[PDB]
């Protein structure tokens, strides 16, 4: 709401969605947060599960 | 054998001492386990398995993250461990970061 | 028998692994403990309710040193 974002297309917002890694103990809070991008479509074929964990690699470097 | 007795022994074997020189550390043994005897979280092994490797590279030991690959298939080979998910969680709850 | 004592066999494998996995998560478990912690786990028992008692049990040989 506070930044440009709110004003884009619906699909790419609702498809921005936080997510983070699973507890234990002594983890640092910057690299339990991450950003996942989600498909549930057709496309998963070209955007497919095992290229979103190539995905976190990048977006944690 | 019964669990209440087999702890005991668990408290004879981190501890260095005879169970009639110590009762106290029995007695947290039995308060903290007592009441509680099936897990009421999520169950998968792995899941556990991908909180192994996390953490292994999280500590820089990432050709030991490389051996875990080797010794879970290990554990799967034998096959004679009942849950394998609740060691590997008491394994990944007690560890240290040497780094 | 020979095969109810290659059973034996694989139980003291399952204990050498868990061990190897134990020191590369850097655990203070030894093997004759570790040989406690499987046999626990056969009934089923909380992993969250025994590490508490572990790391109590390791916080208190020193103090009651």
């Amino acid at each position: 709401r506070a930044t440009n974002a709110q004003f884009d297309s619906p699909e790419i917002l609702r498809r921005l969605d936080v997510r983070l890694l699973e507890v234990s103990p002594g983890d640092t809070g910057w690299d339990v947060f991450s950003l996942d991008y989600h498909v549930d479509g057709p496309i998963a074929t070209v955007f497919t599960r095992e290229c979103m964990s190539h995905y976190l690699r990048v977006f944690n470097f | 054998k019964s669990p209440n007795v087999l702890l005991q022994n668990l408290c004879c074997r981190i501890l260095g001492r005879s169970e009639a020189d110590v009762a106290q550390q029995f007695q947290y043994a039995v308060r903290v386990i007592g009441s509680n005897f099936a897990p009421t979280v999520e169950r998968d092994e792995f899941l556990v398995a991908e909180k192994i490797k996390k953490e292994l590279i999280r500590q820089r030991r990432e050709a030991d993250a490389a051996l875990f690959s080797e010794l879970h298939r290990k554990l799967h080979s034998q096959g004679v461990l009942k849950n394998k998910w609740s060691i590997l969680y008491l394994l990944l709850s007690l560890s240290e970061d040497p780094r | 028998a020979a095969a109810a004592a290659a059973n034996l066999n694989a139980v003291r494998e399952t204990m050498d692994v868990l061990l190897e996995i134990s020191r590369i998560l850097n655990t203070g478990l030894d093997m004759e403990t570790l040989s406690i912690c499987v046999r626990l786990c056969e009934q089923g028992i909380n992993p969250e309710a025994l590490s508490s008692v572990i790391k109590e049990l390791r916080k208190a040989t020193e103090a009651l040193k």
